[PDB]
């Protein structure tokens, strides 16, 4: 196993080379999951526990009076059941004119938005970018991950699967 | 024996009897248990370590005859099935493999008839191959008078045989070239006639003849000390082996459910500058390549493309077999990197190819030259799949956003500076910018999707082989993916035309279309773009001592080379494919390698990372504040540094300029949906719907439903207004008769 | 006797020879007197009026494996010179000839070797052909173990393949089957080249009939009217 | 600092994409998020660029501008650069552009009155390859000079306390030079290439012409070969992740020594062996050490081939039982055998790695092991020489008595040699008139003369003036087409004529049929010119001993010890390595004991020692 401390730089990019060659290269510990989720666990203004993250601030959380599981914000914004697609229930911003994509590329670097146009998902509450999709015009939204946290704790990790109402 | 496996059995029904036992058990060869593996440890690492020591040196010594490549050699058992590989590009174990197994389906034992010493060739486009230039040589292992296996060595010839998009404008199946160790005269007086130079073909062919007949007393030997009774078991226990280690990687580093991705790349072919014969292949089309991935509690997994474009006139289509087997060269740089890696890996992965696809077209008219342009483009969205688990159980460090697309491919003809035949290119998009990381940034120009090794190659070797001149080599700044960790950024090269006659080069990559895209916040890579100039008047500006272009394209939306050459035919557009061009002479041809993605929110990242950036040339300063939200200022060294204060005014501003700007999800999808309802968007994008529809209708009821859209609305393809030239005729490979493929891949 | 051609020349041997005394005497094979047509009369019109039939025969019975003019045989010397030529059009005499006189130049002798009942098979652009889809097929003609002479099935097969091209399905005198059988290698691979496959595999079943029948008849004949006539 | 051409300032930190996988195992080559840059040795800011373009045959497209070289000059001046390089495209072929801005640079250095020295690629490595001779030119420029200071420490810790002499180094090409030479980027070598030198100079007085070295070590295992009394030579090498332009003496590493880690794969279960080896602290059998994971040496103690209470010489405490112990745990019981089948498999996989390795070398050189003698050297090397030459038909299987500084041993029997190198691209048809083998000569001749300059210069220095230097002219020919491994020491000390001409060919049709097929229809090429300056120095002298009975005294036995083997325990007989005589026979079993060293002879071996202290295994 890796110590909590070395995990905890893995987490904010400030782990040295010499570890990050020895994560990659030798056997996976299995106890990283339980110190990965610890680890952040104690950086959210909430208690509410975390059961899988899906983004550098986005988790999907168990509620801790109704135990409805839910995607969340680590500002806090609750998006939807998580089984549902957060996405659908967040705000967007399409660059569909060589404008906006000249905002983020240089000309000609750019892609042409009649082909490709870019959509940036936020957060509601604190604009926070949690994805951005690159597909065509017309293109449904995109759902992303459905896990199956049931048989991920309960096959895989050997734990109990949290309360869900 | 009557049959000529070892047993008794013919080739079809011991491998018949294998795919049974398959089949019925989920176990390779219904191997519920690996008796010389469990009873007889240290045997059996030692068949693995002789035979993998024994291929490695048959690759590394048959090598060397040079003046790596695609170049690989693989062991196989009676059935087909890879047992071990060499070094190099892995992406033909499956279509050598396939190539057996057409033999075995197609009773070549009975005609022509499999010997000992025989030695086959092919590069059937049928069967299945990555390029019509990558020729495989197969020799059938005998023991005791009895097939116990097989080798298969590939190279990729560069001098064989404008603008293809059917197929009919070379194809091998599964020839026998040689007999008794010997090859053939009217075979090497027929493959001489089938290049343009015979030095690499005929070099080539030696080199694999020769790694075959290495690994072939390699097999004889290793058998003849530890027996035929222990290498007949490991020649299947080998298998079953690696399904096992694909499973236990599996449940061990990611997470069971299902994973939702798409990838996009341009093909333009309605550009005058593609000159393409056939008139009905001349309108834009996007390749369309959705996946859902499923993970399984029992380790087991499922790629399913459902929904994917038809295939197209042009040469960026696949094959099942060359789709499938060239995956793994991606898979065994994050999830498997394994020297085992072996047919047991593909045992424990099921492929859904939706039959008519681009990826599964099933049709003898197309073409398949240039495949990497879809595949590259295809495969990129699995990195980010498999990422989410990834970064959900904690490794973090396995992360990436995606590869790159392998693209600009320089490429020229004509004779060169030694008044001789051009047959060497740079290849210098083999260091492409890579994905970013969960904890880094990406690597700029440092390997391809197919091949990790990444070598840039020396400019001064290149010069050797080219008539061309660098003058300038730099690193692609704003090429990789902004986000919390950047992309890797690609890289650039200018060129000039020097001593050559008789000259001509395209440009060969994605340009409207970025294939790969940022992960959880990251923005995908820079898209590409064309610069060319001819009649430069370059010499009498270099003589005269007046500014001459040089370095790389900085911002090509400022450039600086364009106002030194006023008498210039300057071509600067997005048409990053064209068809042979004419240049000469002080002309000038712009490489430049595309960039990777990045990965997370751009304004998380720390700001000395941006000012870092923007003094390596990296990024532009202008995006330093725009994307990142970090305010830089000059010094006195020059150096750009970070304004602290300025910065965390500039990310809050950011913050709520974004949730100005944006709207709320529900109110983006109606006007979108009046738009589908509509039918207002360019052709190229009705056409990828339309035709996606009729080949996936799973993915149609899911868009209509998606979107709300009543039965009254319906997109036809034969209503957009561009040629629709086989969209409802096909010519099936069932025509053919007494052919025989086989099926690797749901559809 | 070694060379495989009558009287223990090999073919580049034998057609050496012939072409020497060709050019240093004007005349071919250094024919200053026709023995044969002089002194014996009719048997000389008799060999020619019988092979010549024996010849258009073979054409005609062929050509019902199908339904072209096109489709032409030729018999051969063992040096690769016309004799006789059945009806049809007859462009491709000297291709033909030029593919058996390849095979003669270039050693086919020792490899692939040419054998009694081996079947041959030629499109060779850089040999000399009309168009890349007249497909030859070239047998050889034994007698009591040695080569006397070649039999040449041509057909124009409709439905190859390959646009605008500007720049150059090439097969160069490759052996396509033995003890008159094809090889499935070939016959696969022959089946890649063309969009309908009724055509080609017609063609081929027509040329290798018609090669057989003019290699019954010259057997017959030699038989009847001796090997030295 | 660093001046290059306008345009490609960024070809240096670009390390070719290639440095950013150097030095990797194979599964970390392929698992690309592994890669990592190091820092460039020059940063951006400070390399600058001139307007210059010279072709491969010399044309100069762009003529030089020299203004911008006086302006790039004045900026690595101004930014306080300890040192300056310049590496134009191809200033090999024609330096006449770098070293005119080489001249601007040291001009403008005048003017600033600052100590700033500058090195011309030109001058020092003019070679191909921009990438590989610019990181070697850097190294002049970079680490040069700080590690004179770090060898005149070492050299001065000796002479204060006895030594009289000044100390010589280890270079890449296999001689030594001085630790204050003009080139020292040629000691960046730090592997045992000494090893072969040493071989290679036994081999020239016992007449052995073609030997097999393995130096089986703690934290490697090397092999290379010696063939018909030449050694092969890596041209472009690669060391510390830089692309460098340095001959090497060529050696092949096939593991990580006697500590690397054993361990199974939680994937695959199946036994990998390092890349990471214990190194110094021999193992887990060393319980101060806080090694974990059993190693290869421990095995060896399970086996008992090793002496718990003789590691060097009793320095270090062994602990048998912790090695029986960590086995049991990490290996035996997951595989389900016994601790001893689990120790001896281990054995047994290394030693079929190591003989195949042997095997195939020398097959890929076109030999059979019977016309080569291995050479086994190294701490572990006797420990396992039993095991790797097995049945290879060797016509004789040697075990130095100074095998544990066996690679010591040939550092002090290199030559005081220096070395340069030059690129050509001569072309010659095999039938020319003698006006074009003249030029051929000429081209030749022009760069051994360029190449004796540095040779000589560098002697000067060292006190010897040039009637003291042998000079060995050489150059690097071969089949136009057919790349070969081979370097050619020229017969003749210079070259004018087209008859010197016709003896260079002969000279290498010669060498070449003499180590191995030739094609000499297709002509001739030479890619480079080589220079070696040879001063003589005192080498160490073999002993040479009268040899004995055949029965060691038994003095030299020193107790007995149980070693596993062939699923027997067997009772071995030990002595005492230095008490053996020659003449001496050994009937295994036995094990031949130093204080750096274990020779195993297990029963079925033999083995001899004669007049020169080296050690024969045969298998009776
Ligand atoms: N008596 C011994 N004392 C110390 N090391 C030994 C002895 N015998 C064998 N060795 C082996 O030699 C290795 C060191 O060799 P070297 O790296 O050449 O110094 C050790 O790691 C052991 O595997
Ligand atoms: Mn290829
Ligand atoms: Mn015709
Ligand atoms: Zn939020």
């Amino acid at each position: 196993a890796y110590t909590r401390s070395k995990i905890v730089d893995l987490v904010d990019g400030k782990i040295d080379p010499d570890t990050l060659h020895q994560m990659l290269s030798t056997p996976k510990d299995p106890e990283r999951f339980v110190t990965y989720v610890e680890i952040l666990q104690e950086r959210m203004p909430w208690d509410d526990k975390i059961i899988l993250p899906l983004g550098p601030k986005l988790f999907i959380v168990q509620q801790k009076v109704s135990k409805k599981w839910t995607v969340r914000c680590e500002c806090g914004h609750d998006f939807c059941d998580w089984k549902d697609n957060w996405k659908l229930s967040a705000r967007v911003h399409v660059r569909d004119t060589p404008q906006k994509m000249e905002e983020i590329y240089p000309r000609l670097m750019a892609p042409t938005p009649s082909w490709q146009v870019i959509r940036e998902y936020f957060c509601p509450e604190c604009g926070t970018l949690h994805d951005v999709e690159a597909p065509t015009p017309w293109y449904p939204v995109i759902h992303d991950f459905s896990p199956d946290i049931e048989g991920f704790y309960q096959e895989w990790l050997g734990l109990p699967v949290p309360e869900r109402a | 024996t009557r049959g000529i496996v070892r047993g008794g059995e013919t080739l079809k029904e011991h491998r018949d009897r294998l795919m049974a036992a398959t089949k019925a058990t989920g176990r390779y060869a219904g191997l519920k248990t690996l008796e010389l593996r469990e009873r007889e440890p240290i045997l059996y690492n030692k068949l693995f370590s002789r035979l993998r020591a024994g291929v490695v040196d048959a690759r590394e010594t048959a090598k060397k005859i040079a003046a790596e490549g695609e170049l690989c050699f693989t062991l196989y058992n009676a059935a087909g099935d890879s047992l071990l590989t060499s070094t190099g590009i892995i992406i033909h174990v499956g279509t050598m493999g396939a190539a057996i197994k057409y033999m075995i389906e197609n009773n070549w034992e009975a005609n022509p008839g499999v010997h000992d010493k025989d030695i086959f060739c092919n590069n059937d486009s049928l069967i299945g191959n990555v390029h019509p230039c990558d020729i495989h040589t197969i020799v059938p292992i005998f023991w005791e008078g009895e097939l116990i296996g097989w080798v298969g060595g590939v190279t990729h010839v560069i001098d064989t045989g404008t603008g293809q998009v059917q197929r009919f404008g070379y194809s091998i199946t599964c020839r026998k070239v040689g007999a008794n160790d010997t090859l053939f005269r009217d075979w090497l007086h027929e493959s001489q006639r089938m290049v343009r130079t015979t030095r690499y073909w005929m070099l080539d062919e030696r080199t694999r003849i020769a790694g075959c007949h290495m690994i072939r007393k390699l097999v004889e030997e290793v058998v003849a000390e530890e027996g035929i009774e222990a290498y007949w078991k490991f020649a299947y226990e080998a298998v079953e082996h690696g399904r096992l280690g694909l499973q236990a990687r599996i449940k061990a580093m990611t997470i069971p459910g299902t994973y939702r991705q798409v990838g996009f790349v341009d093909v333009p072919y309605a550009h005058e500058d593609v000159r393409v014969p056939s008139d009905f292949a001349k309108l834009d089309t996007i390749m369309h390549a959705p996946c859902e991935m499923t993970i399984r509690r029992d380790g087991t997994w499922r790629l399913d493309f459902e929904g994917s474009s038809r295939w197209g006139w042009h040469t960026y289509n696949a094959h099942q077999v060359s789709f499938t087997s060239g995956i793994w060269v991606m898979m065994t740089q994050t999830l498997i990197p394994s020297e085992m890696i072996n047919d047991g890996a593909a045992y424990g992965t099921e492929f859904r190819l939706p039959k008519g696809t681009w990826m599964n077209p099933d049709d003898r008219r197309v073409a398949f030259s240039y495949s990497w342009h879809f595949l590259v483009s295809a495969w990129t969205a699995l990195w980010r799949g498999l990422s989410r688990s990834y970064f959900g159980r904690g490794y973090l460090e396995e992360v990436n956003a995606g590869n790159a697309n392998t693209s600009n491919w320089l490429q020229g003809g004509g004779f060169n500076q030694y008044d001789e035949i051009h047959a060497v290119n740079s290849f210098e998009c083999a260091a492409n910018g890579t994905g970013a990381t969960a904890v880094q940034d990406g690597l700029s120009h440092a390997a391809a999707i197919w091949n990790p090794e990444g070598d840039m190659g020396d400019m001064e070797i290149w010069e050797l082989a080219e008539p061309l001149v660098y003058l300038g080599r730099q690193i692609k700044a704003s090429s990789g993916g902004s986000g919390k960790y950047r992309g890797g950024c690609g890289f650039e090269s200018l060129r000039m035309v020097w001593n050559a006659k008789d000259w001509t080069m395209f440009f060969m990559g994605n340009g409207h279309i970025s294939s790969d895209w940022g992960l959880m916040g990251g923005y995908p890579a820079a898209s590409g773009y064309r610069f060319a100039a001819h009649k430069t008047n370059l010499k009498e500006l270099i003589a005269s001592g007046a500014e001459i272009p040089l370095g790389g394209d900085t911002d090509p939306e400022n450039p600086t080379w364009d106002a030194m050459l006023p008498d210039a035919q300057i071509k600067r557009d997005k048409q990053a494919i064209t068809t042979e061009e004419m240049f000469s002479d002080y002309d000038l041809y712009l490489n430049y390698m595309r960039g990777g993605p990045g990965f997370g929110d751009p304004l998380d990242r720390e700001p000395q990372a941006v000012a870092d950036d923007i003094n390596g040339g990296y990024v532009l300063e202008r995006f330093a504040g725009e994307v990142y939200g970090v305010v830089v200022r000059k010094g006195a060294d020059g150096q750009y540094g970070v304004d602290e204060a300025g910065t965390a005014a500039a990310r809050a501003q950011i913050r709520k300029d974004r949730l100005a700007k944006s709207v709320p999800v529900s109110e983006w999808m109606k006007g979108e949906r009046e738009k589908i309802l509509a039918k207002d968007a360019g052709t190229q994008v009705r056409q990828m719907f339309a035709a996606s529809f009729k080949l996936g209708p799973r993915f149609e009821k899911d868009f209509r439903t998606f979107w709300s859209l009543p039965d009254s609305w319906t997109l036809p393809e034969e209503e957009i207004g561009v040629p629709t030239y086989g969209s409802r005729y096909s010519m099936d490979i069932s025509e053919l008769p007494d052919v025989h493929t086989v099926q690797f891949v749901e559809e | 006797t070694r060379g495989i051609v009558r009287g223990g020349e090999t073919l580049k041997e034998h057609r050496d020879r012939l072409m020497a005394a060709t050019k240093a005497t004007g005349r071919y094979a250094g024919l200053k007197t026709l023995e044969l047509r002089e002194r014996e009369p009719i048997l000389y019109n008799k060999l020619f009026s019988r092979l010549r039939a024996g010849v258009v025969d073979a054409r005609e019975t062929a050509k019902k494996i199908a339904a072209e003019g096109e489709l032409c045989f030729t018999l051969y010397n063992a040096a690769g010179d016309s004799l006789l030529t059945s009806t049809g059009i007859i462009i491709h005499v000297g291709t033909m000839g030029a593919a058996i006189k390849y095979m003669i130049e270039n050693n086919w002798e020792a490899n692939p070797g040419v054998h009694d009942k081996d079947i041959f098979c030629n499109n060779d652009s850089l040999i000399g052909n009309v168009h890349p889809c007249d497909i030859h097929t070239i047998v050889p003609i034994f007698w009591e173990g040695e080569l006397i002479g070649w039999v040449g099935g041509v057909t124009h097969v409709i439905d190859t393949g390959a646009t605008g091209q500007v720049q150059r399905y090439s097969i160069t005198c490759r052996k396509v089957g033995a003890n008159d059988t094809l090889f499935r290698d070939w016959l696969h691979e022959s089946q890649r080249m063309v969009r309908t496959t009724r055509y080609w595999m017609l063609d081929e079943r027509t040329r290798i009939a018609g090669c057989h029948m003019i290699r019954k008849l010259v057997e017959e004949v030699v038989a009847e009217e001796g090997i030295e006539a | 600092g660093l001046i290059v051409n306008r345009g490609m300032e960024d070809f240096h930190r670009m390390g070719r994409a290639v440095q950013s996988h150097l030095g990797y195992a194979y599964e970390d080559r392929i698992h690309l998020n592994t890669h990592r840059y190091d820092p460039p040795l020059v940063p951006r800011h400070l390399t600058r660029g001139v307007v210059e373009r010279t072709d491969m045959i010399g044309t100069q497209v762009i003529p030089l501008r020299e203004d911008t070289a006086r302006d790039a000059a004045r900026d690595l001046i101004a930014a306080d650069a300890e040192g300056i390089v310049i590496s134009l495209l191809h200033s090999y072929k024609n330096p006449e552009n770098e070293r005119r801005v080489r001249d601007i640079v040291l001009e403008e250095v005048e003017k600033s009155g600052k100590k700033i020295p500058v090195f011309a690629s030109a001058d020092y490595y003019p070679v191909r390859k921009e990438t590989h001779r610019t990181n070697t030119t850097i190294l002049e420029g970079y680490a040069a000079e700080p590690s004179r200071q770090t060898l005149s420490k070492i050299s001065n810790a000796f002479k204060e306390r006895g030594t009289k002499f000044d100390f010589r180094v280890m270079a890449t090409h296999g001689g030594t030079i001085s630790w204050k030479a003009k080139e020292l980027a040629r000691t960046i070598v730090s592997g045992p290439i000494g090893g072969v030198i040493g071989a290679k100079y036994l081999g020239e007085v016992l007449g052995y012409k073609n030997i097999a070295c393995s130096d089986i070590g703690g934290t490697s295992f090397d092999v290379a070969l010696i063939t018909q009394g030449e050694m092969t030579i890596k041209n472009d090498p690669d060391m510390a992740r830089l692309v460098l332009s340095l001959p090497l003496v060529a050696m092949d590493s096939v593991g990580a020594g006697a500590g690397s880690f054993i361990r199974l794969d939680p994937y695959t279960r199946a036994i990998k062996l390092g890349p990471d080896s214990a190194g110094y602290r021999v193992g887990v059998c060393w319980k101060e050490s806080g090694i974990e994971t059993v190693t290869i040496s421990d095995c060896h103690m399970v086996l008992g081939y090793l002496n718990p209470d003789n590691f060097l010489g009793g320095a270090v405490k062994l602990d048998r039982q912790r090695s029986v112990d960590a086995i049991k745990a990490q290996i035996a019981d997951p595989l389900g055998l016994s601790v001893e089948d689990a120790a001896a498999g281990v054995i047994e996989l290394l030693d079929s790695d190591l003989r195949d390795y042997l095997r195939s070398m020398i097959s890929g050189k076109g030999y059979s092991p019977a016309s080569f003698v291995c050479f086994s050297y190294g701490g572990a090397g006797p420990v396992h020489t039993y095991g790797y030459t097995e049945g290879l038909g060797f016509e004789d299987v040697i075990v130095p008595a100074w095998a544990a500084g066996f690679s010591a041993f040939g550092c002090a029997a290199a030559d005081f040699e220096y070395r340069y190198d030059k690129s050509l691209d001569i072309n010659m048809p095999t039938e020319t008139p003698d006006t074009d083998k003249e030029k051929a000569a000429a081209t030749l001749q022009a760069a051994w003369e360029e190449l004796t300059k540095n040779v000589l210069e560098e002697f000067k220095l060292n006190g010897y003036s040039a009637d003291q230097v042998t000079l060995q002219p050489g150059y690097r020919m071969q089949y136009r087409g057919q790349l070969n491994d081979l370097e050619i020491e020229s017969p003749l000390a210079q070259a004018h004529t087209a008859a010197d001409w016709d003896q260079l060919t002969d000279a290498f049709n010669a060498t070449y049929g003499r180590v191995y097929a030739r094609s000499p229809e297709l002509g001739y090429s030479v890619t480079g010119a080589i220079m070696r300056g040879m001063v003589p120095i005192p080498k160490p002298k073999i002993p040479k001993e009268p040899e004995e009975g055949e029965t060691p005294p038994e003095s030299a036995k020193i107790g007995t010890r149980k070693f596993y083997r062939k699923k027997r325990w067997v009772d071995a007989q030990l002595y005492h390595m230095e008490s053996l005589r020659p003449g001496n026979r050994v009937m295994g079993p036995a094990v031949i004991e130093s204080d750096a060293t274990t020779f195993v002879v297990p029963d079925g071996f033999e083995t001899w020692l004669d007049g020169h202290r080296l050690f024969h295994l045969r298998e009776v």
